[PDB]
């Protein structure tokens, strides 16, 4: 989730 | 053999300045928007070994006050990658360590290689610090997120960032950073109060007693201490905080104005 | 942007700031070495140093570690040290062992100690080593450069130590010198890829990356950013940045060795930065 | 009164000693210092001896340097911010002001690879 949605 | 005199020059001075002159007056530039290190972040960053979780969140918050999108995401990932629920175990045949997981050593070694090209010492030094029978030996090497064959580079990162922090003017932060490095004349002796001999340490050797006795509360001192070089009457630091605040004479009836004969 | 208006009539030749960014030391051609205090945008004249036979080329500050020290090199046998004691600036030491004029001074890295290197126009280097109690152990080597030795640089300290420095002179050659275990300063690989007349040499600060870079300048106008990617190899592959239309005087790295500022005869200052493809492009 | 006739008796000394002790119980410590100054100005005989030596175990150089400041000890440069504090079990120290700045927030000897909490070791 941290990787794919800022 | 003598070259022709020159009439212009430019040098980088300090940590964020530029001096130059031309064919005269000298101007001084403040060009700090062209370097990969930021001075405000060095004043807002914290390190605290006893609670890693808090440091990551505080630094992530501080990264938003400067507006760097990169650092917020990096410090977010650091929090979840350094949780206390992913502790290595002792037996190899019980679990696979988090270090071998592709979100462990390989992601760290891909952030470190990215920031190396940008010459960002300030992030490398922080990251390398936060993350800090044959089969059994191999396991211990295998379960570490930083390769045990690259300690020298990490030490170099920390040392250079410490020198920069000294250059800026911050003294405490340099010590905080340097506390994480893996690789670690004339003195003062105490005249003991019982055998009247010089004692190397807070405890004597012949009578094994305390060698130093405070000159205000007459209680033996075992930690910090200040003393006068001429007359030699010392005690706790806060005691002389209080005493030499106003008076200028020895607290033990000595006549030695220690404030003037000690502060060289 | 801050400005200071110096008094001395003769044109300025060098200018440097201290470690913390508080004071300023300007060399000149008349005689003066006047030092200012630029804290919070000021000009207040702390001192006005005097006493020199000829004009002075360079001024170099030492680390705050060993007090306030400043070195000067002039058109004479003169490397006077200008220590300040008890809140006043004064002459501290002089050394006049070189016949021709000495045109370069460089302090050694603070890890070694307090060492100064000066290269005279005669073709010799003098190393001033501090032994304590206000004494020096000055040693020198001669016949190093035919008609040169007009620029010296120290190398960053790496891991007892192996002292190194980089020089260059009239012979259009740059030699690297390594101190042997005995104490004698031997010689090593000497690069020769320039044409007319080298003027200055600078060596990059280290961060931990296992690459060493050196910049060089000459009357050609060609600036070469040498590089070496292996400590054992001892090989340097020259590269060109730009062929200037005039003589190129001074090159200076940045704190993190990512920007290089070049000044020369064309009466201008240029900034350069390496691109991702490996080409060096200007910024301003 | 008489310095060298009564003050040498082993009955006037016990009274002064007991008074000093009673003062030290109540925690009036500055008053004791004032009393001792008065006593010394009256008679010289009861004068304390020195306490701290300056020997060089490793018998044109310096030796101790500040920790936070790291500048060499001794040499010049709110007047108590120039003594050199020393730890006993740790043998470290620096300027008074620098170490007091350090110890307010953190609790450990600034020299890395040390585990001596010098300030709270004595309370
Ligand atoms: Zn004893
Ligand atoms: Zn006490
Ligand atoms: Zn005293
Ligand atoms: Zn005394
Ligand atoms: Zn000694
Ligand atoms: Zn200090
Ligand atoms: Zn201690
Ligand atoms: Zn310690």
């Amino acid at each position: 989730r941290i990787i794919y949605c800022s | 053999n003598i070259p022709f005199p020159r009439t212009s020059g430019a040098r980088f001075c300090g940590a964020g300045y530029l001096v130059y002159f031309t064919r005269g007056k000298v101007i001084i530039q403040d060009i700090a928007c062209l370097l990969p290190v930021h001075k405000s972040l060095g004043e807002l960053y914290i390190l605290n070994v006893n609670d890693i979780q808090e440091t990551c969140q505080k630094n992530a918050a501080s990264a938003l006050l400067v507006g760097r999108k990169d650092l917020v995401q990096v410090w977010s990932l650091a929090t979840v990658a350094t949780d206390l629920c992913l502790g290595p175990k002792s037996d190899p045949d019980l679990e696979t360590p988090w270090a071998r997981h592709p979100f462990g050593r390989q992601l760290l070694e891909s952030l470190l290689a990215h920031y190396c090209r940008l010459r960002d010492v300030q992030t490398l030094a922080m990251l390398c610090s936060v993350f800090e029978e044959r089969e059994r030996d191999q396991h211990d090497k295998n379960k570490r997120l930083l390769d045990p064959a690259n300690t020298q580079q990490f030490d170099d990162f920390k040392k250079c960032y410490g020198e920069i922090l000294y250059r800026w003017g911050l003294r405490e932060k340099r010590a905080e950073v340097l506390k994480f490095v893996s690789c670690p004349g004339i003195e003062f002796g105490v005249y003991c109060s019982h055998c009247r001999s010089e004692v190397r340490g807070t405890q004597c050797a012949i009578c094994k007693g305390f060698t130093f006795q405070c000159a205000i509360c007459h209680v033996a001192v075992r930690g910090s201490s200040n003393f006068c070089l001429t007359c030699g009457h010392g005690g706790h630091t806060s005691h002389m905080m209080e005493w030499f605040r106003t008076q200028e004479v020895c607290p033990t009836g000595c006549g030695c104005h220690c404030l003037l004969e000690s502060t060289f | 942007i801050n400005t200071v208006d110096t008094s001395h009539e003769d044109m300025i030749h060098d200018a440097q700031m201290d470690y913390y960014g508080t004071r300023l030391a300007t060399c000149s051609s008349d005689r003066s070495v006047k030092i200012f205090d630029v804290r919070n945008g000021g000009q207040i004249l702390i001192a006005d140093l005097r006493g020199h036979e000829g004009p002075v080329w360079q001024v170099a500050w030492a680390h705050p570690m060993y007090g306030n020290i400043l070195a000067s090199c002039s058109y004479d046998r003169k490397v006077i040290i200008w220590r300040e004691e008890n809140g006043t600036w004064e002459k501290s030491h002089e050394h006049a062992g070189h016949d021709s004029s000495v045109n370069s001074v460089c302090w050694a890295p603070h890890d070694y100690g307090l060492i100064l290197a000066c290269g005279s126009s005669d073709g010799a280097i003098s190393l001033l080593t501090y032994t304590g109690e206000g004494q020096w152990e000055v040693k020198k080597i001669n016949n190093a450069h035919t008609i040169g030795c007009n620029a010296v640089s120290w190398a960053p300290a790496v891991v007892n130590y192996i002292k190194r420095f980089a020089s260059g002179g009239c012979d259009n050659l740059i030699k690297l010198w390594k101190e042997e275990e005995d104490g004698q300063w031997k010689e090593e690989q000497k690069l020769e890829a320039h044409s007319d007349w080298v003027r200055d040499v600078a060596w990059a600060p280290s961060i931990g990356l296992p690459t060493s870079t050196i910049a060089s300048c000459s009357q050609d106008g060609r600036v070469f950013i040498w590089t070496c990617d292996d400590a054992s190899s001892n090989t340097w592959s020259p590269k060109l940045l730009h062929k200037f239309n005039d003589v190129v005087w001074h090159v200076s790295w940045s704190i993190t060795a990512n920007i290089l500022a070049v000044s020369g005869g064309d009466n201008k200052v240029t900034l350069w930065k390496e691109s991702v493809d490996g080409q060096w492009v200007c910024i301003s | 009164g008489s310095p060298l006739d009564v003050l040498k008796d082993e009955r006037v000394q016990y009274w002064i000693e007991n008074y000093r002790n009673l003062l030290d119980a109540w925690r009036f410590w500055h008053k004791r210092a004032e009393f001792d100054i008065h006593r010394s100005k009256l008679d010289p005989s009861s004068k304390p001896l020195a306490q701290v030596f300056v020997s060089c175990n490793f018998c044109r150089k310096p030796l101790p340097r500040c920790a936070l400041c790291l500048i060499n000890m001794g040499t010049p440069v709110a007047q108590f911010n120039n003594w050199f504090t020393w730890c006993h079990n740790c043998r470290h120290g620096g300027h008074a002001g620098h170490m007091l700045s350090w110890f307010r927030d953190h609790a450990e000897c600034p020299v890395s690879a040390c585990t001596c909490k010098c300030m709270q070791l004595d309370t």
